[PDB]
RNA sequence: GGUCAAGAUGGUAAGGGCCCACGGUGGAUGCCUCGGCACCCGAGCCGAUGAAGGACGUGGCUACCUGCGAUAAGCCAGGGGG
RNA sequence: ACCGUGAGGGAAAGGUGAAAAGAACCCCGGGAGGGGAGUGAAAUAGAGCCUGAAACCGUGGGCUUACAAGCAGUCACGGCCCCGCAAGGGGUUGUGGCGUGCCUAUUGAAGCAUGAGCCGGCGACUCACGGUCGUGGGCGAGCUUAAGCCGUUGAGGCGGAG
RNA sequence: GAGCUGGGGCUAGGAGUGAAAAGCUAACCGAGCCCGGAGAUAGCUGGUUCUCCCCGAAAUGACUUUAGGGUCAGCCUCAGG
RNA sequence: GGGGGAUGACCCCAGGCGGUAGGGGAGCGUUCCCGAUGCCGAUGAAGGCCGACCCGCGAGGGCGGCUGGAGGUAAGGGAAGUGCGAAUGCCGGCAUGAGUAACGAUAAAGAGGGUGAGAAUCCCUCUCGCCGUAAGCCCAAGGGUUCCUACGCAAUGGUCGUCAGCGUAGGGUUAGGCGGGACCUAAGGUGAAGCCGAAAGGCGUAGCCGAAGGGCAGCCGGUUAAUAUUCCGGCCCUUCCCG
RNA sequence: GGACCCGGUGAAAUUGAACUGGCCGUGAAGAUGCGGCCUACCCGUGGCAGGACGAAAAGACCCCGUGGAGCUUUACUGCAG
């Protein structure tokens, strides 16, 4: 059995956050957790609250037992891009593309038999 | 100054190549001296934080 | 540094305006065409 | 909008998951062509926690159904289409199946 | 068993290739259309009795469209219709 | 809309479902978003909604790679993984042999000569009336109607001026 | 001071304006911009999209305001004899 | 090409078969029509994604599985907006460069406290720095709700945002004297009369229109979150009408 | 003040595809790509600018076009005057 959380639409650039998403892969819940806080990206916090959502879900939605748990799979995939203007000079206009994520996180049961 | 170019398009395997390096490293942590939790060595924890003088008040 | 657009009011209704417009036989074509077209503003505004 | 049936009247289900049985017509939307023949078609709203019903998750309610599904039921069995007779002065609906007039 | 000189072969992937699977992105493709296009009929002027076209208004609540004009999403009468 | 002082220029952009039955309520969360529950024939039909190709990005798996050098393929054998009763096949690539991109223009281009970042859509030998050959048929010292006229579920026929 | 400047005005496309540079005339003026003639014309450059089968050239002559374009001839092809 | 005489498709035998410009000949596929009031179809149309399978020299056609959910359309013939890899083609989408340059004046920051899910960035305090014929204040252009206040942070803000010139909603502009008009004329413009011009139209004395000029009567203070010579307080004045 | 490091935001010309070394040769005569030989473990960061006949701009010079435009005159032919 295994719970997930997907947060969609996140204003961020996919290779930013997918950074720190490998750096938690694969770990106790526990471990995961206190990376995420001492790690200094902006991308920490939004991984951060996907991991949580897929917590509760776990406990709360399939029956998983919370201190069993590890992230047996995460990524992050690349939503729709923000498309603005930015003039420039000799009247040029380039467009710059804010990019938006997909997060993934899953977990799993640790064997814990 | 003549404005120099990349003259061919670089190839997936060649940025992917030159991102081998780019990989984060976990932040080095020790376990608190009395609380529960998790604390970056040479501080003062976010939650009660040492002895010898008055630490950040979580307490 | 002083550039092309310097807008005045006055000078806009009396260049452009449907007065204007409508003492030329050049003009009244203008308004004829603006129409036939079905242009939401036959002149522009002040 | 021609339409065939009216509020008062009494018609069948002719066609879908609700087939074969007989009702009222409750109301008639000549705008979507549909007639709402309850209890007939129900379903399930759900519904949020405002007042009356504040505990109250859902509410069964009953669908419009397209107009041609249902035909006039015929105070002898199952049928008609319809006619109309003039005769003096004027107006009608008539049962064809045949033959009777069709009442209230 | 294990000291020891030569020979010799194996795993290893920071990262990268190809293959397979599952997704993200993107909106091609098929189907759908009450919009367009062509021909053929039909029909063919409006205006100082203020036209064509507009402005500003007009709803219990009304941004916009539609309608309508201070009688303002409408007033009177005839025909239709149910 | 937007662009232009102005005359003027002038786009993009259609589709849930048979029916809103458009997801009560609970959980993480500031919201967004998701997870259960529910609806539904179907919910990777969930409204950034039919189908959902390709470039492109990502996760997981198999084979491979850190003393080799190259238009990237190809021919051979061998290793490892897969499928199969077998002989057999699919994947991958270690070594060995061979190997000067596409198109265009040129006497001659891998060319250090033009064009192209890649993918998907759009994109260029037609039509009328004459002509001139050929071909398939009708009639043949003849052949043939034009306008128009009658007639017609997309029915034809008449008409001999030329 | 042949000064600078606000506001109101007039002059324009073979036309204006110019203490004259062919300057300026709405960010490119040896002849503005827009819409039309209009799909002007382009002996030039580029491009021309499925598959198989047979044959298979020329880059020479003559004339040409012709020379990187044509007309006739030559050489390819297909049908009948 | 020559036999076999099926009158050719079939079978032997024998030869030819590199190819650009170019000529010839056979086919494949796409859209539509007849075939069709038919046939296939929810026991699943078109389209999509796989195949190591079958047929075809090839273009292609089959078949099987997955997806998909309402169309498809034989044999045989007809008609064309019929096949893309290139045109510095056109339209869209998505890459590379790259987590690179840059983040827009070198006037300059620091701490405390507050608020808040979240604070270098919002609010308050203290300290420090910069402008001061300004980088302060008032008017005219021009702009047109940007004003004040409550709620708010998806986006806009070159970071952040709890803030805003941003989103929603409500409120806010008070004049006999200030500016303009029921006053004047200026360049010019327009134009009874008049004149000229194929048409359109060009001119023109009077008049009329035209202003930051001429003419004309309000000064000081208080008040609102937001207006004030406009409301209020006090002190003054103008023109019309009628006695 | 930049440049460098860290946290936030994050462009651009260009780009057939690249698994893109040196020499002596060869080749359309100036080779990462062909021959022979030499050299060379995989991947980056800060730097220099010798090469990719580096980017940009369908060479402005030059010639071609029975292409165009401005200008001249005792070129031709007209028109105003
Ligand atoms: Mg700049
Ligand atoms: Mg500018
Ligand atoms: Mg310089
Ligand atoms: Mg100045
Ligand atoms: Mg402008
Ligand atoms: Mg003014
Ligand atoms: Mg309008
Ligand atoms: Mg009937
Ligand atoms: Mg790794
Ligand atoms: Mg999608
Ligand atoms: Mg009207
Ligand atoms: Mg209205
Ligand atoms: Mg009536
Ligand atoms: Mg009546
Ligand atoms: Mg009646
Ligand atoms: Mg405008
Ligand atoms: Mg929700
Ligand atoms: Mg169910
Ligand atoms: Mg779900
Ligand atoms: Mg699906
Ligand atoms: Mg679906
Ligand atoms: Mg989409
Ligand atoms: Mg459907
Ligand atoms: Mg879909
Ligand atoms: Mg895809
Ligand atoms: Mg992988
Ligand atoms: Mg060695
Ligand atoms: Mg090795
Ligand atoms: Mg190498
Ligand atoms: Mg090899
Ligand atoms: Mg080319
Ligand atoms: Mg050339
Ligand atoms: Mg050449
Ligand atoms: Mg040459
Ligand atoms: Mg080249
Ligand atoms: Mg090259
Ligand atoms: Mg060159
Ligand atoms: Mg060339
Ligand atoms: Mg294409
Ligand atoms: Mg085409
Ligand atoms: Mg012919
Ligand atoms: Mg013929
Ligand atoms: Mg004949
Ligand atoms: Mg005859
Ligand atoms: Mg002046
Ligand atoms: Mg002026
Ligand atoms: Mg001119
Ligand atoms: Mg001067
Ligand atoms: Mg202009
Ligand atoms: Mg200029
Ligand atoms: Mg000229
Ligand atoms: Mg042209
Ligand atoms: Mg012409
Ligand atoms: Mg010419
Ligand atoms: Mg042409
Ligand atoms: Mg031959
Ligand atoms: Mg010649
Ligand atoms: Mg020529
Ligand atoms: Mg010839
Ligand atoms: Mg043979
Ligand atoms: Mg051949
Ligand atoms: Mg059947
Ligand atoms: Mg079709
Ligand atoms: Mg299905
Ligand atoms: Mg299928
Ligand atoms: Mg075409
Ligand atoms: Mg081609
Ligand atoms: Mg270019
Ligand atoms: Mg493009
Ligand atoms: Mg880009
Ligand atoms: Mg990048
Ligand atoms: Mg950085
Ligand atoms: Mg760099
Ligand atoms: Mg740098
Ligand atoms: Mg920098
Ligand atoms: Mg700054
Ligand atoms: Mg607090
Ligand atoms: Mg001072
Ligand atoms: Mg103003
Ligand atoms: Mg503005
Ligand atoms: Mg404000
Ligand atoms: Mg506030
Ligand atoms: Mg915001
Ligand atoms: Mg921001
Ligand atoms: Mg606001
Ligand atoms: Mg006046
Ligand atoms: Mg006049
Ligand atoms: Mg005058
Ligand atoms: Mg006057
Ligand atoms: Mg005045
Ligand atoms: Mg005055
Ligand atoms: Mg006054
Ligand atoms: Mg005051
Ligand atoms: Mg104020
Ligand atoms: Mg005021
Ligand atoms: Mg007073
Ligand atoms: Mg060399
Ligand atoms: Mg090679
Ligand atoms: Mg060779
Ligand atoms: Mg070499
Ligand atoms: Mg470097
Ligand atoms: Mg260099
Ligand atoms: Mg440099
Ligand atoms: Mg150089
Ligand atoms: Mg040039
Ligand atoms: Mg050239
Ligand atoms: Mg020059
Ligand atoms: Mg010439
Ligand atoms: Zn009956």
């Amino acid at each position: 059995m295994e719970a997930k959380a997907i947060a969609r639409y996140v204003r961020i650039s996919p290779r930013k956050v997918r950074l720190v998403v490998d750096l938690i892969r694969g770990k106790s819940l526990e471990e995961a957790r206190n990376i995420l806080r001492y790690t200094n990206k902006r991308g920490a916090y939004f991984v951060a609250k996907v991991l949580e959502s897929a917590a509760a879900n776990a406990v709360n939605n399939h029956d998983m037992l919370e201190d069993r748990l590890y992230v047996k799979a995460a990524y992050v995939d690349e939503g729709p891009a923000l498309k603005r203007v930015l003039p420039r000079a000799r009247g040029r206009a380039d467009i710059i593309k804010k990019r938006t994520s997909h997060i993934t996180v899953i977990l799993g049961e640790k064997h814990g038999k | 100054a003549k404005h120099p170019v990349p003259k061919k398009k670089t190839s997936k395997a060649r940025r992917d190549a030159r991102r081998s390096h780019h990989a984060l490293t976990p932040p080095t942590l020790v376990p608190c001296p009395e609380c529960k939790a998790m604390k970056p060595p040479h501080t003062v924890c976010p939650e009660c934080g040492y002895y010898a003088g008055r630490k950040v008040l979580e307490v | 540094m002083k550039r092309t657009w310097q807008p005045n009011r006055r000078k806009r209704a009396k260049t452009h305006g449907f007065r204007a417009r409508m003492r030329t036989p050049g003009g009244r074509k203008v308004l004829k065409r603006r129409r036939q077209k079905g242009r939401w503003r036959l002149t522009p505004a002040v | 909008v021609k339409m065939h049936v009216k509020k008062g009247d009494t018609v069948l289900v002719a066609s879908g998951k609700y087939k074969g049985r007989v009702g009222k017509v409750k109301e008639v939307l000549p705008k979507k062509y549909a007639v709402i023949v309850e209890g007939v078609n129900i379903v399930k709203k759900a519904v949020r926690v405002s007042p009356k019903y504040p505990q109250g998750g859902f509410i069964e309610k009953e669908a419009p159904l397209h107009a041609s599904k249902v035909r006039p039921i015929c105070p002898a069995c199952g049928k008609p289409t319809r006619v109309r007779k003039k005769f003096l002065e004027n107006g009608k609906k008539i049962r064809v199946c045949a033959k009777c007039g069709g009442a209230l």
